[PDB]
C-alpha cells in the first residue's frame, strides 16, 4: 500500500473523478 | 492448547497439593486457637491475637 | 457456638409426631440411614480432630484499645492528639457498622423463624432496627468519602443548634 | 480495505471543512444533551435538596450511601 | 527509482524449527526453560502461595475484630438497658455550642 | 517501601548483565518474585494507613494498585518478548529498562506520602512512556500520539503544580497525613473556582474525561503491547489515585463544582461506548472501551460517598486486568494477521479454540459478568450514584446495554462467523500467549472469591 | 558462585528491608508514649518494638 | 536574601561557624548519590570514546567516582551550613520581634464550630 | 435440620463436580454425556428428599454458610432461601433437565464438541439453582446473568451460523434492557431500605414501592419475553432443539415470571403493580399467541406458545394470585 491507492480529498475536475473512479475499482460513470 | 491445559495444570497442582495437604496437617494437629480474656498483667503479643496459625504467622514473621 | 444474648433466639417447640395414615414416612427411614451412613462418622472423624487439638492448647485474644481522648478535648492542627482521636473515632465507626450488622441479623432471622406471622411476631425486632437505625443516621450518614472526626463533630454541632432552636421556639 | 479503514478514520479531518452544517451539527450533538442532562439532574437535585433539608423526603432506613 | 532498501522480511515461524515451541525463543532449551520460569514463578509461586497469603490475612482492616467487640459491646447494653447507639456521637456535655 | 524500590533498581543491572538469551528470563523471574513480594503491603488497618516512613505510605487504596503495577511488569515481558525477538541487544536492554524504570516510577508514585512528590513521580511516568511509544510503535502515527500523549498531560498538569505549591504555601505541607487534619473548607469564590481546575483537570486528562481523551486512541493504539498494557491498567489510574487523594482539599466547593464533570462522564460513558459500536480498529474499540469504563470512575469520585469509592477502586482494579488482557488478545491476533482491522480476521474459534475461550472470557469480564469484580465496582458506582440522583439510572443502564453490544459485537466479529478464506499463516496459540491469557484471567477470577482487599480506603 | 546474578534482586530485597527496620528506629519518638499503646515494661524487655 | 549575612565576610567557602555543625558523614545517601554520579560520569566516558563500559579505565571510572564524592563532600557542608544560617536568623528574628509572633490561644474543637456541608 | 440443608447444599455440588471433571481432563471420556445424565439423575434423588419433608411439615430454612463481603451495613453471604419456591422448582427442573439431556445424547450425537454442549447445558442448570435458590438480590443476580451469557453460548452454538450469532446478540440485549430495571430495583432496596436480602425488605415492607416493582417488572419484561421486549425469544428458536427445550421453553423463560412471584409479598400490597402486570401479561399472550397462528416453522410455533404461556402467568401474577402462576410454571 502507497499514497495514490489511498482516499484523498474532495474530486472536483473530472479527471480527478476519473482517477478517483480509477482508484476505487470501480467505472467513472457509477463512481 | 491441550499441551497449555496440561502444563497450566501442572504448575499449579505442584504446589496447590502440598498447600492443601500441610494446610489439612495444620488444621488437624495444630488447629486453632480458643478465644481467652487476657490474663492480669499480661500483654499479648501482636500475633497472639489472631486465630488461625497461619495466620498468626503471617502476623508474625511477616507483618 | 456464641452468645445467646445478643443473638437472641426464642425457644423451640417442636411438636410430636402424631401420624395418622399407616403407611410409613420415608423420612424417619432416611433420618436413621442419615444418621448410621454421614452423622456418626462425621462425629467420629470431629472427634478425632477435637482430640488432636486438645493435645496443644493455645489462645487468642480480644484487643482492647483504651479510651484515648476525642475530638472534642484536642487542640485545632495539634495532628498528635486529633490522631489518637481520629483512630478512636474510626475504631467506633466500624464497631458501630457491625452494631448495625447483628440488628439485620436479628431482624432477618426473626422474619424467616416466624415465617408467615413475622408482621406481629417481629415487632420488637422491627423497633430495635429503626431505633439502631435512626442513631446510626444522625451519627454518621452524610459525611462523605473523606469523613472524618471533624465533620462528623460538626454534623453533630448543627444538628444540636437546630435542636436547641426548635426547642427554643416552642416555648 | 485498507482504504476504508483509512477513510473511516484517518482521512476524516483533512476532508473537514468548518461551515454551517458541520458548526450547528457538531453545536446540537455536542453540547446539546450536555445541558439537558444538566437542567434534568440539576431540578432532580435542588428538589431533592429541598426536601431532604424540610424533613420532607422519606429517609428513614438509608444509612447506605 | 527510489532509495536503497532492505525488502521486508517474511515473518518467521516458531513451529517450522522447532514443532515444541512455547512461543519464547527460537533456541529450544532457552524456549524451554522460559516456559518453566514463566510456569512455575508465576502459577506454582505467586498464584497459589499469594491464594494462600490472602486466604489467610491476619484479619484483614480488624472487622473480625470489629464484629467481635460489637457483640461484646451489644451484649453489655443489652443487660444495662442502654440503647444500642446514641444519635450523639460525642457527649454533649463536652460540646460548647456557639450562642445566639 | 524501600524493599520494594531497591529490587526494582536491582533489575537495572540484572537486566544490563544478563546473558543475551537470558535477558527476557532473568527479568520476568525477579519481576515476579517482586510481585510474590507486593502482597506485604496488604498489612492494613480499619483506622491508620499503614505509614512507612516520611516519604512512603500505602493505605487500601494505594496497595491494590501497587499489587497490580509489580503483577504487570513480567506479564509486559511475556507480551513484548515476541515483537521485539529480532531487536538489537541493546535496544532490547533498553526496552526492558524503560518497563523497569516506569514500574520504578509508578511503585514511588502511588506510596508517595506528600503531594508534591505524588507529582513529580506522576510526570515522570510520562518519559518511558513517550519513549516506549514513539520508538517502539509499529505506524507512523506514533511520534503523533506522542506529542498528544505528551501534551495533553503537560498542559494538565503545570497548573497542578501551581495549584500545589499554593497549597504549600498556605497550609505550610503538601503531606497527605496532615493534610488529613489540616485541611480547611474551601469556600465559593473564583480563586477557589480555579483553585479546584487547577487541582483536576490533570487528573481528569489522565483518567481521561470526555471531550479530552484524545490522546488517548492515539497512544494506546500506536503503543507496542507493553506500553499498551501500561497504559491501559496503571496510566489511567493515576489519575483517580490523585483524584481520590486531592478531593480531599477540595470541599464544600466539589458539591457544585462537580456537575460539568459528572454531565461530561455520564454522557461520555454513552457516547464513547457508541464508539466502540462502530469501530474498525479492533485496538481503538478496546481504547474507546477504556474511555467508557474510566467515566463512571470519574463519576464515582465527584459524587465521593463511600461507596461510590469502593466501586471506583474496585473497577479500577478490575478494568486494569481486563483491558490489559483485551489489549493482549488483540495484539495475539496482530501478531498472525499483521492487521488490526477487526473485520479481517474472522471466525478464529474455528482455528483458535482455547485462544476464542479467553477471548469469551475477557468479553464477559468487560460487560461486568458478577460476581467478577468488574461487576462489584459497575455495581457500586450505579448504587452510589443512584443515591446521588435517581434519574442516573436510565443513562448507567443505557451504558450497560451498549456495553454488553460492544463486547458481544467484538467477541463474534473477530471469533464466530465464517473464516477469512485468504488468511493461511494462522498459527496455533503459543504457550507464552495462552500462559499470558491466563497471567491475566485467573488473577482476576480469584479476586471474586476475595474482594475485600480492592475496596479501597473505605472498606 | 556460577549462578551471582540471581542474587541481585533478593539481596536488593534483604536490603531494602534492611534500611525499613532502620528508618523504623530512626522514627522511634512515641515508642511506648502514645496514649493508646503506653504500658509499664515487662522484665527482660528495654523496648515494646523494634 | 541572605545576602547581607555573607557580606561581612565574603567569598568563604566554608566559615568558622561552619565547624560548630555536625559534618556530613561519608555514608550520606546523599554523598552516596553523587558518588553514583561519578559512576555514571565514567560510564559515559567509556561509552563516547567506544570503549568497553564496564571494564575499560577503572583508574578513570575511580577518579570519576572520587572526585565527585570530593566535591560533593563540600557541598553538602555548605548546604548543611546555608540552612543553619537559615534556621538561626529566623529563631532570632522572632526572638527580638515578640509582636510580630505572638503566641496563638488555641482553641479546642469543642469551642470550635466548623460548618458541615453533607454530601448527599 | 441436618438432613434437609445437607441434601439441599449436596445437590447443588453434585451438579458442580462434572464441571471440576470437564475441567480436570487428559483422555477423551468415557461417555461424559452419559456421566452428566446420571450426575442430573443422582440430583433430582438428592432434591427429592427436602421436597418430601417440606411437603410433610412446610419446613423451610435459610443456610447463609459463608460470608462473603461486608459493605459496612450490608454484610453480602452466600444465602440459600429453601422455601416452597425452591422445593418445588429445583426437582422439576432437575427432572425436565434429565429428561432434556437423555434426548440430547440423541439428538446431539453427531456433534463432535458433545462434551462442551453438555458442559453448557449444566453451567445454564447451575446458573439457574443459583438464581432460583438466592436469598439476597447479588447472588439472584448472579444466576440472572448466568442463564443470560449461557443462554447467549447455547443460541449461538453454530456460531458460524449469522442467524444465531445475530439472535444470541439479541437476546443479550432484551435480557440486559430487562437488567436496567433489576439493577433499579437493586438500587431502590439499598438506598432506601438497606437490603438485598428478602428477609429485610419483607419485614421493612415499603408502602411507596411502585419504583422498585416497576424495575422488577422490567426485569421481569426482559427475561420472559413479556410484550416489548418479547423478540428475543422466538429468535432464540436458532439453537439446537435441546436448548430450546431446555432454556427457551421450561426453565430459563420462567426467570421473570420467577422473579416477580418471588416478591409477592410486595406485589400483594399495590395496586397499580397488579394492574402494570396485569395489562401487559394479556398483552403479551394475546399478540405472541396471534402471531403463532400463522405460523410455519415448528419451533416457532412452540416458542410463541411459551410466550403466550409466560404472557398468562403474568395475568395470573397481575390477579394476586402468586402461587397459581408459580404451579403453572412447574405445571
Ligand atoms: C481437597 C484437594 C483438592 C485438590 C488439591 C489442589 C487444590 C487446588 C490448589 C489450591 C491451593 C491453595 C488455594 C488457597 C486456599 C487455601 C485454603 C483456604 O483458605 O481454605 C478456606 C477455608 C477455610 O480453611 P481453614 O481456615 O484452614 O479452616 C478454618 C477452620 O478453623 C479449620 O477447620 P477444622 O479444623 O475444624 O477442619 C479441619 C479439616 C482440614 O481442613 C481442610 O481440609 C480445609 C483446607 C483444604 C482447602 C482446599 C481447597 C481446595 C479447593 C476446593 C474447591 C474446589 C475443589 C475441586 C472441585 C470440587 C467439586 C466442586 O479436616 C478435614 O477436612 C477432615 C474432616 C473431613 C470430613 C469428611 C469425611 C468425614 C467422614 C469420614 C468417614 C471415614 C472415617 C470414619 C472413622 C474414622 C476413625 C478414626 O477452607 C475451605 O474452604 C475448605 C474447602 C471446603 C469448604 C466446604 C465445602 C462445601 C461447601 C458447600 C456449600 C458452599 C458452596 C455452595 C456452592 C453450590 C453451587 C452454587
Ligand atoms: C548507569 C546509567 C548511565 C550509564 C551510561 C552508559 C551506558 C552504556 O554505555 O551502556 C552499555 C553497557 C553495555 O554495553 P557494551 O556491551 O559495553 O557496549 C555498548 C554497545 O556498543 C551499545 O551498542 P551501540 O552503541 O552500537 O548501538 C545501540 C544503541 C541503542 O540506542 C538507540 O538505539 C538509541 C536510543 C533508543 C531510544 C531511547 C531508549 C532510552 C535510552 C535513554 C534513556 C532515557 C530515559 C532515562 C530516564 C528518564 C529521564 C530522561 O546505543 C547504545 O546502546 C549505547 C549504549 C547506552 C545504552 C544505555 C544508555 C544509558 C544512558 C541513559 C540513561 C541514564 C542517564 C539518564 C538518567 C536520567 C535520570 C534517571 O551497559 C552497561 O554496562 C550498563 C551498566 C550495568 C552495570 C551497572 C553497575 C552499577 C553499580 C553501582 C554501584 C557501584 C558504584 C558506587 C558509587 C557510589 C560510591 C559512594
Ligand atoms: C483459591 C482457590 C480457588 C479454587 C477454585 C477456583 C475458582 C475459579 C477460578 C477460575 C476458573 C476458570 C479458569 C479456567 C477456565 C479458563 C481456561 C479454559 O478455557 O479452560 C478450559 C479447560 C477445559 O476445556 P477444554 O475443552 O479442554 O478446552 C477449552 C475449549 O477449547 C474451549 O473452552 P470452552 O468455551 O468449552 O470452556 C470455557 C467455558 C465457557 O463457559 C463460560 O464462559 C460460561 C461461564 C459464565 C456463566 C456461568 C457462571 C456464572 C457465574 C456463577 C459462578 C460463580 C459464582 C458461584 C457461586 C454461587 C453463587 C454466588 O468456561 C468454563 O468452563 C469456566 C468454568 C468456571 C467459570 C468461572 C466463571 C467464569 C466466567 C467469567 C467471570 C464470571 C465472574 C467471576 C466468577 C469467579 C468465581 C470464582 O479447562 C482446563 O483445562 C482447566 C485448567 C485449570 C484451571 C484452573 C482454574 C483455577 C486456577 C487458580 C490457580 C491459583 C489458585 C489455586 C486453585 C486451583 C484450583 C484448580
Ligand atoms: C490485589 C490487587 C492487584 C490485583 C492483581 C493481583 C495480581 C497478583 C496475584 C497475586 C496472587 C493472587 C492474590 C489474590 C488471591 C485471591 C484468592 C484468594 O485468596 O481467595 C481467598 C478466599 C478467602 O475466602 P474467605 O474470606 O471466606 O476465607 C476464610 C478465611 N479463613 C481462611 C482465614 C478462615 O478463599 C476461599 O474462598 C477458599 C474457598 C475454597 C476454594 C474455592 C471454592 C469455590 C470454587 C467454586 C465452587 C463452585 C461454585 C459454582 C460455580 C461452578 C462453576 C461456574
Ligand atoms: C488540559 C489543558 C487545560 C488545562 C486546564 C487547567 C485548569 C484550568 C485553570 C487553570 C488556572 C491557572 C492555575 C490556577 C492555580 C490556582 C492557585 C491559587 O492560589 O488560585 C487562587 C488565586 C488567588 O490569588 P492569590 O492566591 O494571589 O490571593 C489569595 C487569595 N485571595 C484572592 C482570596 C485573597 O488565583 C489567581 O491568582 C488566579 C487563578 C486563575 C488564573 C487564570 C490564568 C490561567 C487561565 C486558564 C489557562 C488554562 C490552560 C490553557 C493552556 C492549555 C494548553 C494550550
Ligand atoms: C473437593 C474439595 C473440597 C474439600 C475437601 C477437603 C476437606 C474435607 C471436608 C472438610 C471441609 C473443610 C473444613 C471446613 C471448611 C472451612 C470452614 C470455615 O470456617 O471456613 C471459613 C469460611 C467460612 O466463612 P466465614 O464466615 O467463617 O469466613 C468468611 C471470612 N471473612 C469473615 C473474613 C469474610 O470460608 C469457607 O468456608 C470458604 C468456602 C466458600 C464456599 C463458597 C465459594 C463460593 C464461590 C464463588 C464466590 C463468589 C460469590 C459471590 C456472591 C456471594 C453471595 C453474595
Ligand atoms: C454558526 C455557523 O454557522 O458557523 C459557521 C462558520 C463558518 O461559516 P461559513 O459557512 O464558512 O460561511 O463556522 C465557524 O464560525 C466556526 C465554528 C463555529 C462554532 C462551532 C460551535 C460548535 C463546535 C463543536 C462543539 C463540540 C463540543
Ligand atoms: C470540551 C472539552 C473537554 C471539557 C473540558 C472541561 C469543560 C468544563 C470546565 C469548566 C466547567 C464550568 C465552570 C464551573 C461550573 C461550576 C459552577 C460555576 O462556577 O458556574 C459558573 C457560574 C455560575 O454562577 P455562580 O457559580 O453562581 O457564580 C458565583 C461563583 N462564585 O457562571 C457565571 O458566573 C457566568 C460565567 C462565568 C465564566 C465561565 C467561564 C470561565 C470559567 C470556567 C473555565
Ligand atoms: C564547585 C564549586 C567550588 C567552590 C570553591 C570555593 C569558591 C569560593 O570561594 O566561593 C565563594 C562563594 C561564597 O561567597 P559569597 O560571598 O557567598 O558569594 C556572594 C555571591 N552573590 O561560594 C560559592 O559560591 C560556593 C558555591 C559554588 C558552586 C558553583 C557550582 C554550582
Amino acid at each position: 500500500i502507497t499514497k495514490d491507492m489511498l482516499p484523498g480529498p474532495y474530486p472536483k475536475t473530472p479527471e480527478e473523478r476519473a482517477a478517483a473512479a480509477k482508484k476505487y475499482n470501480m467505472r467513472v460513470e457509477d463512481y | 492448547d491441550k499441551r497449555f491445559l496440561k502444563l497450566l495444570r501442572f504448575y499449579i497442582l505442584l504446589t496447590g497439593i502440598p498447600v492443601v495437604i500441610g494446610i489439612t496437617l495444620i488444621n488437624v494437629f495444630i488447629g486453632e486457637a480458643e478465644l481467652a480474656e487476657i490474663p492480669e498483667g499480661y500483654v499479648p503479643e501482636h500475633w497472639e491475637y489472631f486465630k488461625h496459625p497461619i495466620s498468626r504467622w503471617i502476623a508474625r514473621t511477616f507483618f | 457456638s456464641w452468645d445467646k444474648d445478643v443473638y437472641p433466639e426464642p425457644p423451640r417447640r417442636t411438636p410430636a409426631p402424631s401420624p395418622q395414615t399407616s403407611l410409613p414416612n420415608p423420612i424417619t427411614y432416611l433420618t436413621k440411614a442419615f444418621d448410621l451412613l454421614v452423622d456418626r462418622p462425621v462425629t467420629l472423624v470431629r472427634e478425632f480432630i477435637e482430640r488432636q487439638h486438645a493435645k496443644n492448647k493455645y489462645y487468642y485474644y480480644h484487643r482492647e484499645f483504651r479510651r484515648v481522648p476525642d475530638i472534642t478535648e484536642c487542640h485545632e492542627k495539634d495532628v498528635l492528639c486529633m490522631f489518637e482521636a481520629e483512630m478512636q473515632w474510626k475504631r467506633d465507626y466500624k464497631v458501630d457498622q457491625e452494631i448495625v450488622n447483628i440488628i439485620q441479623e436479628r431482624l432477618k432471622a426473626c422474619q424467616q423463624r416466624e415465617g408467615e406471622s413475622h408482621r406481629q411476631n417481629c415487632a420488637k425486632e422491627l423497633q430495635q432496627f429503626t431505633q439502631v437505625v435512626k442513631a446510626y443516621q444522625d451519627r454518621y450518614h452524610d459525611l462523605g468519602a473523606h469523613y472524618s472526626a471533624r465533620k462528623c463533630l460538626a454534623k453533630q454541632k448543627q444538628r444540636m443548634l437546630a435542636e436547641r432552636k426548635a426547642t427554643k421556639e416552642a416555648a | 480495505l485498507i482504504r476504508w479503514t483509512c477513510a473511516r478514520s484517518a482521512n476524516v479531518y483533512p476532508n473537514f471543512r468548518p461551515n454551517t452544517k458541520t458548526s450547528l451539527l457538531g453545536a446540537l450533538f455536542g453540547i446539546g444533551p450536555l445541558i439537558f442532562w444538566y437542567y434534568v439532574f440539576k431540578t432532580d437535585r435542588d428538589r431533592k435538596e429541598k426536601l431532604i433539608q424540610e424533613g420532607k423526603l422519606d429517609r428513614t432506613f438509608n444509612i447506605s450511601y | 527509482l527510489r532509495w536503497q532498501e532492505d525488502p521486508e522480511p517474511e515473518d518467521e515461524n516458531l513451529y517450522e524449527k522447532n514443532p515444541d515451541s512455547h512461543g519464547y525463543d527460537k533456541d529450544p532449551a532457552v524456549d524451554v526453560w522460559n516456559m518453566r520460569v514463566v510456569f512455575f514463578f508465576g502459577f506454582s509461586i505467586v498464584l497459589v502461595l499469594g491464594s494462600t497469603f490472602v486466604a489467610y490475612l491476619p484479619d484483614y482492616r480488624m472487622q473480625e475484630w470489629a464484629r467481635r467487640e460489637a457483640e461484646r459491646l451489644v451484649k453489655y447494653r443489652e443487660a444495662h438497658g442502654l440503647p444500642l447507639m446514641e444519635s450523639n456521637c460525642f457527649d454533649p456535655s463536652k460540646i460548647q455550642l456557639p450562642e445566639d | 517501601m524501600l524493599k520494594y524500590i531497591i529490587p526494582t533498581m536491582m533489575l537495572m543491572p540484572l537486566t544490563w548483565l544478563s546473558k543475551n538469551s537470558m535477558i527476557w528470563i532473568n527479568t520476568t523471574l525477579h519481576s515476579l518474585l517482586i510481585s510474590l513480594t507486593s502482597l506485604l503491603l496488604l498489612n492494613q488497618f480499619g483506622d491508620n494507613s499503614l505509614n512507612f516512613s516520611l516519604t512512603f505510605f500505602s493505605d487500601s487504596l494505594s496497595t491494590p494498585l501497587l499489587i497490580l503495577t509489580m503483577w504487570l511488569l513480567p506479564l509486559m515481558l511475556m507480551a513484548s518478548q515476541h515483537h521485539l525477538s529480532k531487536e538489537n541487544l541493546a535496544r532490547k536492554k533498553l526496552f526492558i529498562s524503560m518497563l523497569i524504570l516506569l514500574q520504578l516510577f509508578l511503585i514511588m508514585t502511588f506510596t508517595a506520602t506528600e503531594l508534591i512528590f505524588f507529582y513529580i513521580m506522576f510526570e515522570a511516568t510520562l518519559v518511558p512512556t513517550l519513549i516506549i511509544i514513539t520508538r517502539w510503535g509499529n505506524q507512523t502515527e506514533r511520534l503523533n500520539a506522542g506529542l498528544y500523549f505528551l501534551f495533553y498531560t503537560l498542559a494538565g498538569s503545570l497548573p497542578l503544580l501551581v495549584a500545589l505549591i499554593y497549597i504549600q504555601n498556605t497550609m505550610g505541607s503538601l503531606n497527605f497525613l496532615i493534610l488529613q487534619y489540616w485541611v480547611q473548607p474551601m469556600p465559593n469564590s473564583w480563586s477557589n473556582t480555579f483553585m479546584w481546575l487547577a487541582c483536576m483537570m490533570a487528573f481528569m486528562v489522565k483518567m481521561p474525561l470526555y471531550g479530552l481523551h484524545l490522546w488517548l486512541p492515539k497512544a494506546h493504539v500506536e503503543a507496542p503491547i507493553a506500553g499498551s498494557m501500561v497504559l491501559a491498567a496503571i496510566l489511567l489510574k493515576l489519575g483517580g489515585y490523585g483524584m481520590m487523594r486531592i478531593t480531599l482539599l477540595l470541599n464544600p466547593i466539589t458539591d457544585f463544582m462537580a456537575y460539568p464533570f459528572i454531565m461530561l462522564s455520564l454522557w461520555g460513558m454513552i457516547m464513547t461506548s457508541s464508539i466502540c459500536l462502530r469501530q474498525t480498529d479492533l485496538k481503538s474499540l478496546i481504547a474507546y472501551s477504556s474511555v467508557s469504563h474510566m467515566a463512571l470512575v470519574i463519576v464515582a469520585i465527584l459524587i465521593q460517598t463511600p461507596w461510590s469509592y469502593m466501586g471506583a477502586t474496585a473497577l479500577m482494579i478490575a478494568h486494569g486486568l481486563t483491558s490489559s488482557m483485551l489489549f493482549c488478545l488483540a495484539n495475539s491476533n496482530y501478531e498472525r494477521v499483521h492487521s488490526r482491522t477487526m473485520i479481517l480476521a474472522r471466525g478464529l474459534q474455528t482455528l483458535l479454540p482455547l485462544m476464542a475461550a479467553w477471548w469469551l472470557l475477557a468479553s464477559l469480564t468487560n460487560l461486568a459478568l458478577p460476581p467478577s469484580i468488574n461487576l462489584i465496582g459497575e455495581l457500586f458506582v450505579v448504587m452510589s450514584t443512584f443515591s446521588w440522583s435517581n434519574i442516573t439510572i436510565i443513562l448507567m443502564g443505557l451504558n450497560m446495554v451498549i456495553t454488553a453490544l460492544y463486547s458481544l459485537y467484538m467477541l463474534i466479529t473477530t471469533q464466530r462467523g465464517k473464516h477469512t478464506h485468504h488468511i493461511n499463516n494462522i498459527l496455533p496459540s503459543f504457550t507464552r500467549e495462552n500462559a499470558l491469557m491466563s497471567l491475566h484471567m485467573l488473577p482476576l477470577l480469584l479476586l471474586s472469591l476475595n474482594p475485600k482487599i480492592i475496596l479501597g480506603p473505605l472498606y | 558462585r556460577d549462578h551471582w546474578i540471581h542474587v541481585l534482586v533478593p539481596v536488593g530485597f534483604v536490603f531494602g528491608y534492611y534500611l525499613d527496620r532502620k528508618n523504623d528506629e530512626k522514627l522511634a519518638a512515641f515508642r511506648n508514649k502514645s496514649l493508646l499503646y503506653k504500658r509499664e515494661l515487662k522484665p527482660q524487655e528495654e523496648v515494646t518494638w523494634k | 536574601m541572605m545576602t547581607g549575612r555573607q557580606a561581612r565576610a565574603p567569598l568563604q567557602f566554608l566559615p568558622d561557624e561552619a565547624r560548630s555543625l555536625p559534618p556530613p558523614k561519608l555514608t550520606d545517601p546523599r554523598l552516596a548519590y553523587i558518588g553514583f554520579l561519578g559512576y555514571c560520569s565514567g560510564l559515559i566516558d567509556n561509552a563516547i570514546r567506544r570503549r568497553p563500559v564496564l571494564s575499560a579505565g577503572l583508574h578513570r571510572q575511580f577518579l570519576y567516582i572520587t572526585s565527585f564524592v570530593f566535591v560533593g563532600y563540600y557541598l553538602l557542608k555548605r548546604q548543611d551550613y546555608m540552612y543553619a544560617v537559615r534556621d538561626h536568623d529566623m529563631f532570632s528574628y522572632i526572638k527580638s520581634h515578640p509582636e510580630d509572633f505572638p503566641e496563638k490561644d488555641k482553641k479546642t474543637y469543642r469551642e470550635v464550630f466548623e460548618e458541615f456541608h453533607p454530601v448527599r | 435440620m441436618n438432613l434437609f440443608s445437607s441434601l439441599t447444599l449436596v445437590t447443588l455440588i453434585l451438579l458442580t463436580m462434572p464441571i471440576a471433571a470437564i475441567n480436570f481432563n487428559t483422555h477423551k471420556f468415557t461417555n461424559y454425556p452419559l456421566y452428566v445424565k446420571t450426575t442430573i439423575s443422582c440430583a433430582f434423588i438428592t432434591s427429592m428428599i427436602p421436597t418430601m419433608m417440606f411437603i410433610h411439615t412446610g419446613q423451610e430454612m435459610i443456610i447463609s454458610n459463608w460470608h462473603w463481603l461486608t459493605i459496612q451495613t450490608l454484610k453480602l453471604s452466600l444465602s440459600f432461601k429453601m422455601d416452597f419456591f425452591s422445593m418445588m422448582f429445583v426437582p422439576v427442573a432437575l427432572f425436565v433437565t434429565w429428561s432434556i439431556m437423555e434426548f440430547s445424547m440423541w439428538y446431539m450425537h453427531s456433534d463432535p464438541n458433545i462434551n462442551q454442549f453438555f458442559k453448557y447445558l449444566l453451567l445454564f442448570l447451575i446458573t439457574m439453582l443459583i438464581l432460583v435458590t438466592a436469598n439476597n438480590l447479588f447472588q439472584l443476580f448472579i444466576g440472572w446473568e448466568g442463564v443470560g451469557i449461557m443462554s447467549f453460548l447455547l443460541i449461538g452454538w453454530w456460531y458460524g451460523r449469522t442467524d444465531a450469532n445475530t439472535a444470541a446478540l439479541q437476546a443479550i440485549l432484551y435480557n440486559r434492557i430487562g437488567d436496567i430495571g433489576f439493577i433499579l430495583a437493586m438500587a431502590w432496596f439499598l438506598i432506601n431500605l438497606n437490603t438485598w436480602d428478602l428477609q429485610q425488605i419483607f419485614m421493612l415492607n415499603p408502602n411507596d414501592s411502585n419504583l422498585p416493582l416497576m424495575g422488577l417488572i422490567l426485569a421481569a419484561t426482559g427475561k420472559s419475553a413479556q410484550f416489548g421486549l418479547h423478540p428475543w425469544l422466538p429468535s432464540a428458536m436458532e439453537g439446537p432443539t435441546p436448548v430450546s427445550a431446555l432454556l427457551h421453553s421450561s426453565t430459563m423463560v420462567v426467570a421473570g415470571i420467577f422473579l416477580l412471584i418471588r416478591f409477592y409479598p410486595l406485589t400483594e400490597n399495590n395496586k397499580f403493580g397488579q394492574s402494570i402486570m396485569l395489562c401487559l401479561g394479556a398483552m403479551t399472550t394475546l399478540f405472541t399467541a396471534m402471531c403463532a397462528l400463522t405460523q410455519n416453522d415448528i419451533k416457532k410455533i412452540i416458542a410463541f406458545s411459551t410466550s403466550s404461556q409466560l404472557g398468562l402467568m403474568m395475568v395470573t401474577i397481575g390477579i394476586n394470585q402468586p402461587h397459581l402462576a408459580f404451579l403453572h410454571i412447574c405445571t
